[PDB]
RNA sequence: GUUAAUUCCGAUAACGAACGAGACUCUGGCAUGCUAACUAGUUACGCGACCCCGGUCGGCGUAACUUCUUAGAGGGACAAGUGGCGUUCAGCCACCCGAGAUUGAGCAAUAACAGGUCUGUGAUGCCCUUAGAUGUCCGGGGCUGCACGCGCGCUACACUGACUGGCUCAGCGUGUGCCUACCCUACGCCGGCAGGCGCGGGUAACCCGUUGAACCCCAUUCGUGAUGGGGAUCGGGGAUUGCAAUUAUUCCCCAUGAACGAGGAAUUCCCAGUAAGUGCGGGUCAUAAGCUUGCGUUGAUUAAGUCCCUGCCCUUUGUACACA
């Protein structure tokens, strides 16, 4: 009932991302950067997956349904309080896009602000924080 | 008729006093009275700056009044409770009448 | 049971001070045993008081250590219930005995004072005191970083300062404070 | 750590030297004497002098005093 | 320096391990087996789970930081 | 009859636990909940003391009713314990012979002595200059 | 070497430099004729058995 | 026969979820097995039957005192705050989440709104909590 | 000699005095005794409801009362007593009984500091400006910048731990304002959430609230992996306060998930509810605690010594110093 099964899988492959399948299926997602321990919670919720078990016995036919619900969430009724991308700039609609297209997504934007000249891309030009921190005291370790 | 009378006062014997000649107010004059309920009092906890400028260690001021209350009820009509309470006041205390 | 008392599941008497310079100092047998360990204090208010306090409770107290431990009673004496289980589980005797026998073969008798450092002899109050530091320490470390929990490294502790192997954390101050002060004498 | 002070062993001493007759052994006896004679600011003023009053007696029972 | 390569699950040259050798073992926790064996504290757990329901290993004292469990009787 | 009421206050640092005793069967509540039933029950034995010390027949016709106020999840229990022991304490002194009176209490006393005296020890006042009763702030030169 | 067993019975004062030790009075029970002068740290109290290793060590009276 | 306050407590939860295991027609909202119970949880529940498990728990807190509404019952199902960097503080429950068991309970009837504000206890919902009072006395048998 | 002490005894060219300490005031646990309590509860019952005469209901109401709630007068501790130490005097140590046989805080002598405050003052000497103003008003920016160093602080560096549910206990407190345009909130609702809509209680032992506050108690998952510890940084989205947030006011959701493996020379605080783990009030506030004053929970190790170091008060001693 707990002995090695079959076609047992060290690593999985899903979205150019390592999966590592030793781990528990809830939290070896997270891994993947785009989803957290929060949203690969929920998608195993939005499914009939057992999350009692590990990331090396289920299906290879089983991840193909798990990651249609992240590449489609609206359509397979997740919550839009669960996107990394709402209302999106350029599209428009609510989505979660994984591992390749986040930093895709993201990267538009501080152009964005350079095709704008706007302070909050002159401290990503700098390198320096954005949000109104202080570097007075901090940000010591990374600059020289 | 049954009339309510307040006593707030800063002084804690001089409030005694007042609460004790209303006892020997209300037996004399023999009429039907709640006792006078002595209800917690409050303290007022002001701690500031002794110090007028920022220069000097830090020292912490401890300020506190301590009112303190009471209430008397007369099953008495109201022509009694005006002889009583307008005779005799002092600063201290101060009177409050509640018909109800 | 109003006439005999029961620490636990386990008898308060048939424990055996072998050492006459400990005999004091562990009051566990009929005086100050009580079936709980846990209590208010007033042990440390004067100076010999809390020789009277019994070795168990003053090993449970010693355990209130590094903050986050701190302010938690419902972790050592629910530590040393379960803690008590395991020695019972590989020895099978009493383990109040074995507590007795791992204070006396973990107390070095002989250390090093300031007056160079130079060689006195030591209390067994001292030696009772610093001993019960040393093998709380000792499950500990044990416990840091690692799989095992504290309720066995403690157990583990005490099992072998009964036998003295010389493997115990406790132990192996014992040779080296002892043998330091042999030759700085 | 107790030790009695001027103030006390004034008021203590004029009172034995005035006030012998009315003054008995355990301290709770004498104490409310000590009340009516003299006119004690407080409760603890009186405990003081009145327990330094029969410490002076039981002096007088082992003998005469300077 | 060291890494624990705690297994997930058991192998088969593991699992016969556990049908003889721990019935062999005095000290039942999911801390020595899984030093012993090089396996997860979880999955020590979860295989104590398998053996209450085997009706072999009888338990003293559970606790959720850690459970105890003892042998079978002498006679 | 005659309403055996003996109304018994036991105090801790903020738990004020009084034990009020009647005239019935051998059960006792807290709050209606019994002793069995006060988290931590890992101090199961610390809460039957009196019947682990004095045994069940002192019991059978005294039924103990508490009301709790204040205090926390340890305070509780050491204001239960001297509260149900001093509870009995006036039962015995008004209603019954003192014989029994006076061989109770040296076996209490003979345990600890705090499940017959309060203990004085509360939080005294925090002061300026530092976060707790006695320690000041960490200071520093230059 | 041989290991006695002494009995404190006496203190006389603080030794050291902190207080931290005790001149100490001791008697062997194995012969109550002869004592020697040590110092004990920690708290010590007059009548209770310590552990002596030996008496070759004699510590000189301040 | 027993009440509450004579069975064990932490087993009580589960058999009262066992009794509404049995119906299952709280009309359970449909966002239950998605979100998170109060502001300052981190994570969701490990069980999938958390709502029965929850609403449980709020028939027997009014069992003990009635008369607390929405507003007032957040307390008891809030915690610490952890801002992380900040100092942890207490913070109060969700609203909805919250509200909805209230309203689980208002159809059929286990509760009924109390007079001048809160949720009183009505008789039905005395029934069945003391009936499988005895229920865990015999398991404890 | 003794004391926390110039604290006293006792010698004595000292005597008579005086301050500081002491004394005085506030608070804490002891009060089954008084006054009172319908702005608090207790005991019994009337009903109503549940289970099989009994148990529960801060569900209602009532014949008494303060044991639990509170404050007035208070009383209670004084070494009071005993045994040892000491001129056996000042006094010291341990013990019986008793809630205390050394609770904490306020005040705190003469005299001085070239310490700070002219930026607290319609408190002020002298000097400056006074019309193109160092007077006043409005708009914007800074006081928040960043190779760096330092200090006061919070968080962790994980299995005595993290998460998710069940559970359970506080008193300091506070609450609608002259101007003042500004309160704490109960309930049913919309929404996950921040928030929005209706009513109502409370100027406060009436209502928030019986302050269901946390670590901690119990049950699953985690398993030594910088990993479910850690949350720094960063992006997208929802509202609050505000006329105005951009330099993210403030909070909520998802996600990004760094260093950190118990910290060197060194240094800080503490000894009985004590250090410390932990949460809640007040000031700071239109929006707001990473500060701080209070309060509450949990609650220890060691010691009851010393001048070794660092500081304080005397006496003797030598001085070429006397802003010493």
């Amino acid at each position: 009932s707990l002995v090695i099964p079959e076609k047992f899988q060290h690593i999985l492959r899903v979205l150019n991302t390592n999966i590592d399948g030793r781990r528990k299926i809830a939290f070896a997602i997270t891994a993947i950067k785009g989803v957290g321990r929060r949203y690969a919670h929920v998608v195993l919720r939005k499914a009939d997956i057992d999350l009692t078990k590990r990331a090396g016995e289920l299906t290879e036919d089983e991840v193909e349904r798990v990651i249609t619900i992240m590449q489609n969430p609206r359509q397979y009724k997740i919550p839009d309080w669960f996107l990394n991308r709402q209302k999106d700039v350029k599209d428009g609609k609510y989505s979660q896009v994984l591992a390749n297209g986040l930093d895709n997504k993201l990267r538009e934007d501080l152009e964005r602000l350079k095709k704008i000249r706007a302070h909050r891309g002159l401290r990503h030009f700098w390198g320096l924080r954005v949000r109104g921190q202080h570097t007075k005291t901090t940000g010591r370790r990374g600059r020289t | 008729h049954r009339i309510r009378i307040t006593l707030t006062s800063r002084n804690v014997k001089s409030l005694e006093k007042v609460c004790a000649d209303l006892i020997r107010g209300a037996k004399e004059k023999n009429l039907k009275v709640k006792g006078p309920v002595r209800m917690p009092t409050k303290t007022l906890r002001i701690t500031t700056r002794k110090t007028p400028c920022g220069e000097g260690s830090k020292t912490w001021d401890r300020f506190q009044m301590r009112i303190h209350k009471r209430l008397i009820d007369l099953h008495s009509p109201s022509e009694i409770v005006k002889q009583i309470t307008s005779i005799s006041i002092e600063p201290g205390v101060e009177v409050e009448v509640t018909i109800a | 049971t109003p006439d005999i008392k029961l620490f636990g599941k386990w008898s308060t008497d048939d424990v055996q001070i072998n050492d006459i310079s400990l005999q004091d100092y562990i009051a566990v047998k009929e005086k100050y045993a009580k079936y709980l360990p846990h209590s208010a204090g007033r042990y440390a208010a004067k100076r010999f008081r809390k020789a009277q306090c019994p070795i168990v409770e003053r090993l449970t107290n010693s355990m209130m250590m590094h903050g986050r431990n701190n302010g938690k009673k419902l972790m050592t004496v629910r530590i040393v219930k379960h803690a008590f289980e395991i020695i019972h589980l590989l020895t099978g005797e009493n383990p109040l005995q074995v507590l007795v026998n791992a204070i006396i073969n973990s107390g070095p008798r002989e250390d090093s004072t300031r007056i160079r450092r130079q060689a006195v002899d030591v209390s067994p109050l001292r030696r009772v005191n610093q001993a019960i530091w040393l093998l709380c320490t000792g499950a500990r470390e044990a416990a840091f970083r690692n799989i095992k929990t504290i309720a066995e490294c403690l157990a583990d502790e005490l099992i072998n300062a009964a036998k003295g192997s010389s493997n115990s954390y406790a132990i192996k101050k014992k040779d080296e404070l002892e043998r330091v002060a042999k030759s700085n004498r | 750590g107790r030790v009695r002070t001027k103030t006390v062993k004034k008021a203590a001493r004029v009172i034995i030297e005035k006030y012998y007759t009315r003054l008995g052994n355990d301290f709770h006896t004498n104490k409310r004497v000590c009340e009516e004679i003299a006119i004690i600011p407080s409760k603890k003023l009186r405990n003081k002098i009145a327990g330094y009053v029969t410490h002076l007696m039981k002096r007088i029972q082992r003998g005469p005093v300077r | 320096r060291d890494k624990l390569n705690n297994l997930v699950l058991f192998d088969k040259a593991t699992y016969d391990k556990l049908c003889k050798e721990v019935p062999n073992y005095k000290l039942i926790t999911p801390a020595v087996v899984s030093e012993r064996l090089k396996i997860r504290g979880s999955l020590a757990r979860a295989a104590l789970q398998e053996l209450l329901s085997k009706g072999l290993i009888k338990l003293v004292s559970k606790h959720r930081a850690q459970v105890i469990y003892t042998r079978n009787t002498k006679g | 009859g005659p309403l055996q009421s003996v109304q018994v206050f036991g105090r801790k640092k903020t738990a004020t636990a009084v034990a009020h005793c009647k005239r019935g069967n051998g059960l006792i509540k807290v709050n209606g909940r019994p002793l069995e039933m006060i988290e931590p029950r890992t101090l199961q034995y610390k809460l039957l003391e009196p019947v682990l010390l004095l045994g069940k027949e002192r019991f059978a016709g005294v039924d103990i009713r508490v009301r709790v106020k204040g205090g926390g999840h340890v305070a509780q229990i050491y204001a239960i314990r001297q509260s149900i022991s001093k509870a009995l304490v006036a039962y015995y002194q008004k209603y019954v012979d003192e014989a029994s009176k006076k061989e109770i209490k040296d076996i209490l006393i003979q345990y600890d002595r705090t499940l017959l005296v309060a203990d004085p020890r509360r939080c005294e006042s925090k002061k300026f200059g530092g976060p707790g009763a006695r320690a000041r702030y960490q200071k520093s030169y230059r | 070497q041989p290991i006695k067993l002494a009995r404190v019975t006496k203190v006389l004062g603080r030794t050291g430099s902190q207080g931290q030790c005790t001149q100490v009075r001791v008697e062997f029970m194995d012969d109550t004729s002869r004592s020697i002068i040590r110092n004990v740290k920690g708290p010590v109290r007059e009548g209770d058995v310590l552990t002596l290793l030996e008496s070759e060590r004699e510590a000189r009276r301040l | 026969g027993v009440t509450v306050k004579d069975v064990n407590q932490q087993e009580f939860v589960r058999a009262l979820a066992a009794f509404l295991k049995k119906s299952g027609k709280l009309k359970v909202p449909e966002w239950v097995d998605t979100v998170k119970l109060a502001k300052h949880k981190e994570l969701a529940p490990y069980d999938e039957n958390w709502f029965y498990t929850r609403a449980a728990s709020t028939a027997r807190h009014l069992y003990l005192r009635g008369g607390a509404g929405v507003g007032s019952m957040t307390k008891i199902y809030g915690g610490r705050q952890r801002n992380g960097v900040m100092p942890s503080h207490f913070s109060r429950g969700s609203k909805s989440v919250a509200r909805r068991v209230l309203q689980a309970l208002e159809g059929l009837k286990m509760v009924e709104k109390d007079q001048d504000g809160g949720r009183k206890l009505t008789p039905q919902g005395q029934r069945d909590l003391d009936r499988i009072a005895g229920q865990v006395a015999a398991a404890k048998k």
